[PDB]
């Protein structure tokens, strides 16, 4: 029966296909499709954007310019919500659920599905970072005759605000998504299956900084992604308005670099981060 | 989001061709421009194929090359003659330009080497900068009455174009004569049009990070003065060998200081695990310096090679040691200045360039802050 | 914990293409360096199959066989060259200590005699030193205007090199007449690389001890002056059959006196239980003198000929008598000095191989500590 269990799936109708392909879609591997997706819900920011008619079908339009998928795995993208928000933050809470049928259902858990939503929202959060801040990159652009210390000494602040999301997230893009994909493929090759998988997405949480052991970590990232939502909004008629901004941002991060460290006395995986966030300085 | 590439002089024309040559075989493209049998996005380069090309005497043997189903000597000669055609030329640009659906940069392939083309391209870029104020354009120069026309390009291409790769055919010739034993001219481009093509690596096929071309620039160039770069490509075997061997001076296409950014892009299917301990290696030794004011790093991202056709890597930096090069240039222009309707432009190209060179030798000092 | 292999002068580069092509040929490698279908541990010699090394007019004769897929004459004129060449070979060898997982050693090939060798080999060892601090440098050193070359040599492999294997082609010169009848350079090198080989058996199989070079060194070395060593090749059968070959002078490559102490190496299947009773009838006979300052003892190791190509038997002798040797180059020396910027450096050499024939004389008292 089981030969021809199986049998039946691959001459007629891919577990191994199914993981690499909600990588595409969940954890945002394919490009051209979260910066499509997230490019379009941020160029509307309460009763709009909430509707299923934009919401429910800005995903058919982002599909369209991902110029990988369209194919029978593409669908069972339900882009569904979860809270309605009321009304400067960095907090936008939208869900991305996968869908299967019944004889792959029991292996992928509903719980663990759950939790691809729990590492998805941070991850979608970060884009609105490196789009925020390449608006104000843009936004500078047209400004430009213009040429004063008031003028130069202001571009310098986003080169020293981008280079930290710029490594920050070039940690995520190498914890969650190659190593941690490197085991559970080269690991593979029935009860294994669900603690493979259990122990696949499992190590994508703890290594992303989700985990509450080290979530202090975690909670001085918010006071960084806050103040560069400020600095986007004052787009010389208030420069000193945003030099102070400038500088509570050079002490946070000052400060980051010393609770990572008391941190490493207590995980190999946040030893990799100060290596990351220190390079030629203290 | 679309790119087009430009390419003057004779020069462009060439290395923009074996461009074109390497990277349709990067493709299962056939040199007929029709898809054989035999993932890979093509769809930015090309249009349905049809490479989005512009060329501005060698275009007739290019025509004779089997891919032809794929489409003075002074400065102000060569400005005169881009006013003469304003806006016969222009009107190739603009068709080509709102027919695409979502115009991106402009690739620029050049020579300053006094060419027509040299003037040529200083004229392009002013008017690029007037007619798309919203459009990044990037160019690929190459460096060498000589001191002349290479001085003055200098004062538009660093207020136009918002990045710039440079190669100089000095550093090129060493290559050939150590690695390849020459001792011509189709002979060097085949590295050159390597590290063009190896340069839109994360373009050409999606990644999570850098997935435009916003993505690369934003990262290196800190202001809009400082925005030179130049390239590496060691395959010419794990991490920690390639990018060892990228930070010698024996591979950097360049004839205190230290670097501001650096990126290194990996083709292999190497076992990413190792990725983080080569980047410790590389701190402990020590062997190579960075800027002390900010906290500046390294970076590197993986992509996939042309599964059609072994490690392969390239390293892009700017450093100031850049600085170095012009001044050997500039040098020679106060020498020919002494020794041969107003020459009054030829003032200010002097004047600018001269607090460019102020601008670097300023950035390697721990209060480059006001 | 790999070997990094450098070959330097015509001998050095000519006696490693003998000796490389005697390994390869142990193991199942095709001479295109990709194994053949036909336990034996084969990473100490090569990386993933290409061998760890680096050569340095004989090139041209190495790429012509079809082995090609496998990878003036004074003291003070090649050591000039060294300075000029400085930079360009060590990223060379930098490249390769890095791509290796823990480097350990550095197998060394070269001629004193050899004016390539007397002027670059000597550069290296001092370089060598400085660099990397931390790892052994082993030389197999042959010795042969001729006696300059050689002392000057010498001046730098007593506190450079810490270990040494001399080959004497006087010796070997005769016993190619006597026992193999050839009276040329390339019948001589046939021995030459049977020694070599045999030298390093018991690292490229697995085994209970000497799993390194220094689990060879270590126990024939006791004070950093005394370090030279002696081979001895017997077949040109019971373990006791062997060894009583091997102490004759009749075999060893060499033209009161007593050892240091003895390592026996036996490639053969030999029944491992009677070695005991050998060593005992040894002992009887009192067939060899000893020290009686300090403890030592003789060393017997097996291991396993190769299966793919019977008893052999290689023996290393630290013995004092090879500081004659050493008398009569130096005795040449003062000889030329009588005879014929600064002609000062050659006069402090003189005077360091001074200290290294004292120590040895003085090593043979019951009193040579202090
Ligand atoms: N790097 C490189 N430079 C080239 C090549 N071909 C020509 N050049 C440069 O182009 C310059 C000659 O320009 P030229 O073709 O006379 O200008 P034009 O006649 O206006 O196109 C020389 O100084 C060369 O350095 C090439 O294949 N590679
Ligand atoms: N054992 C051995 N010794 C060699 C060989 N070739 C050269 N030699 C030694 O090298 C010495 C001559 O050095 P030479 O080759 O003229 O130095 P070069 O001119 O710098 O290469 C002689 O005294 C030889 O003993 C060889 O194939 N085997």
């Amino acid at each position: 029966v089981n030969k021809a269990a199986v049998d039946y799936f691959f001459v007629e109708l891919h577990l191994e296909a199914h993981y690499e392909a909600l990588r595409h879609f969940l954890l945002m591997e394919d490009g051209e499709f979260a910066q499509s997706l997230s490019d379009l819900l941020f160029e509307k920011l309460p009763g709009e954007l909430l509707n299923p008619l934009v919401l429910n079908s800005v995903l058919s339009k982002a599909l369209q310019c991902s110029l990988h998928g369209d194919t029978p795995h593409a669908s069972n993208l339900s882009l569904a919500l979860k809270y309605l928000p009321e009304v400067p933050d960095v907090l936008s809470c939208l869900e991305l659920r996968y869908k299967v049928d019944w004889p792959l259902n029991i292996v992928i858990t509903e719980g663990c599905v759950s939790k691809y939503s729990g590492v998805f929202s941070f991850l979608l959060q970060l884009k609105l970072m490196m789009w925020a801040l390449k608006d104000v990159c843009f936004h500078l652009k047209r400004t430009a005759m213009a040429g004063s210390v008031q003028f130069r000494q202001l571009q310098l602040f986003k080169h020293e605000m981008q280079h930290f999301v710029k490594v920050i997230q070039g940690y995520i893009a190498n914890q969650i998504l190659h190593v941690t994909w490197c085991e559970f493929r080269a690991r593979l090759a029935l009860e294994e299956i669900q603690r493979a998988h259990a122990e696949y997405l499992h190590k994508a949480v703890f290594r992303g900084l989700l985990t509450e052991k080290a979530a202090p970590v975690m909670n001085v990232i918010h006071s960084i992604f806050s103040l560069v939502l400020k600095f986007r909004s004052q787009l010389h008629p208030n420069f000193a308005l945003m030099q102070q901004s400038y500088n509570t941002f050079k002490y946070y991060s000052h400060f980051l670099f010393k609770v990572v460290t008391k941190l490493v006395n207590r995980q190999p995986h946040l030893e990799d981060f100060l290596l990351r966030i220190n390079f030629n300085n203290y | 989001r679309e790119i087009i590439t430009l390419q003057l002089g004779q020069c462009g024309n060439q290395i923009g061709f074996e461009f074109w040559k390497q990277l349709c075989a990067e493709h299962g493209i056939s040199p007929e421009g029709i898809v054989e049998e035999f993932t890979d996005r093509k769809d930015v380069f090309f249009y349905q194929y049809i490479p989005r090309a512009v060329l501005l005497r060698v275009i007739h043997s290019i025509l004779n090359s089997p891919y032809a189903k794929l489409y003075g000597n002074n400065w102000a000669s060569g400005f005169s003659q881009g006013e003469k055609i304003h806006e016969d030329i222009f009107d190739i640009i603009d068709r080509e330009a709102d027919g695409s659906d979502s115009l991106e940069g402009f690739v620029l392939c050049h020579s300053i080497a006094g060419g027509t083309g040299s003037g040529l391209g200083s004229y392009l870029l002013e008017r690029l900068n007037d007619r798309y104020p919203k459009k990044l354009v990037q160019t690929y120069s190459v460096f060498p009455v000589q001191p002349y026309n290479s001085l003055l390009t200098l004062k538009r291409l660093t207020q136009n174009a918002d990045c710039l790769v440079v190669l100089d055919n000095t550093a090129l010739n060493r290559i050939a004569t150590d690695r390849l034993h020459i001792q011509s001219f189709s002979q060097i481009n085949q590295l050159v049009s390597t590290i063009m093509s190896a340069s839109t690596t994360t373009l050409r096929y999606p990644g999570y990070m850098n997935n435009d071309l916003i993505g690369l620039i934003a990262s290196l160039i800190p202001t809009p003065r400082l925005h030179f770069l130049m390239t590496g490509y060691t395959p010419l075997t794990t991490v920690l060998d390639v990018m060892r061997r990228l930070l010698q001076p024996k591979n950097v296409m360049v004839s205190n200081h230290c670097y501001i950014a650096i990126l290194n892009i990996i083709q292999g299917e190497v076992d990413p695990t190792q990725v983080h301990k080569s980047l410790q290696r590389i701190r402990e030794r020590k062997l190579a310096n960075f800027i002390p004011w900010g906290p500046a790093s390294i970076q590197v991202a993986l992509s996939r090679k042309s599964p059609y056709l072994r490690v392969s890597g390239l390293m892009m930096a700017n450093h100031t040691s850049i600085s170095s090069l012009f001044e050997r240039t500039c040098r020679q222009y106060d020498k020919l200045r002494k020794r041969e309707d107003n020459f009054d432009e030829m003032d200010t190209s002097r004047e600018i360039v001269q607090q460019l060179i102020d601008e670097y030798h300023a950035a390697t000092r721990p209060d480059y802050i006001s």
